[PDB]
């Protein structure tokens, strides 16, 4: 099974070594992730000899592999269909592309959350917020992977879901390996990134259902290309999840001087850093539209 | 090797 995933994540590697692509080195790294994806699967691997008995019943695990597959056939074709569209700069396959090796790299991170050392440790995984936890606790126990209708009902009994085109929206916001299931580790991710708790489903509703400035599954070098267009508006800026720290902000934004630079807010919610850096000029054009929302 | 990533916040 997992010998079946490495050839596929092989070819992939070959596909994305074509010089065509002009694939920067900068995450998500497509040709970095994959290699290190069988890394970490052969670590878990050589910490299961002998007791493959008890990997091979492992719910979470059997998930992530289907979606591995899953994921580098859709690669694979994705390539195959697009052909030489694949190469065109601002292309929709080329956009998909960018997007799948952003899910690889959420994939990992959350591979490498369940079993940090190779280890599973998805049923004692400490969530971050009290709050969250206590929610995941009461509603799932030690689970480590719930279906995403099964989600969906725990929660709306205690944030109330207006709508299905809000909850498909809150799906693909929280479903970060686009597999149906939520892990706890992307729960965990989502209620870091949309805390307080106690207002979780307003505040993503004003930070991204409704905010101009958020962008779903952008990379850094795509969030670089979008405010070159407004490099004589200082002032421009928009924010996304990181990649390479998932759980945290990254604000991106024009300055003054004709920068353009990335930033993690720490220490203030990222309420206060967006109100703060509109207060001060720094982030007042969201995608450099005129109006900018008011988040007091 | 070294390129241009995170800044340290302005606000």
């Amino acid at each position: 099974m997992v010998e079946k995933c490495w050839k596929l994540m092989d070819k992939v590697v070959r596909l994305c070594q074509n010089p065509k692509l002009a694939l920067k080195n900068s995450p998500p790294y497509i040709l970095d992730l994959l290699p290190d994806t069988y890394q970490h699967l052969r670590t878990i691997l050589s910490r299961y000899e002998g007791k493959m008995e008890t990997l091979g019943e492992n719910e979470y695990f059997r998930v992530f592999m289907e979606n591995l597959m899953k994921k580098t056939k859709q690669t694979i074709s994705l390539f195959k269909e697009g052909k030489e569209r694949m190469y065109e700069e601002n292309s929709q396959p080329r956009r998909n592309l960018t997007k799948l090796s952003l899910i690889f790299s959420h994939m990992l991170a959350e591979l490498k959350g369940i079993f940090p050392s190779g280890l599973f440790q998805g049923d004692t995984f400490r969530i971050t917020k009290a709050d969250a936890a206590e929610f995941w606790r009461k509603a799932f126990g030690e689970k480590t992977i719930v279906p995403w209708k099964s989600f969906r009902q725990a929660l709306h009994e205690v944030h109330p879901i207006s709508s299905g085109l809000e909850a498909m929206a809150l799906k693909s916001t929280i479903d970060l390996t686009c597999n149906d299931y939520i892990s706890v580790f992307e729960f965990d991710i989502f209620t870091r990134l949309f805390q307080p708790w106690s207002s979780l489903l307003r505040n993503w509703n004003s930070l991204a259902v409704t905010h101009p400035g958020y962008m779903a599954f952008l990379t850094y070098d795509e969030v670089k290309a979008r405010l070159q267009k407004f490099i004589h508006k200082p002032g421009s800026y928009i924010f996304r999840l990181s990649c390479t720290r998932l759980g945290q902000w990254a604000i991106g934004y024009v300055t003054a001087d004709g920068n353009i630079l990335q930033t993690i807010p720490h220490n203030k919610p990222l309420f206060q850093a967006l109100i703060d850096g509109f207060r001060e000029g720094f982030y007042l054009f969201p995608d450099g539209r005129n109006q900018n929302p008011d988040l007091t | 090797s070294f390129l241009q990533r995170y800044s340290s916040d302005p606000t």
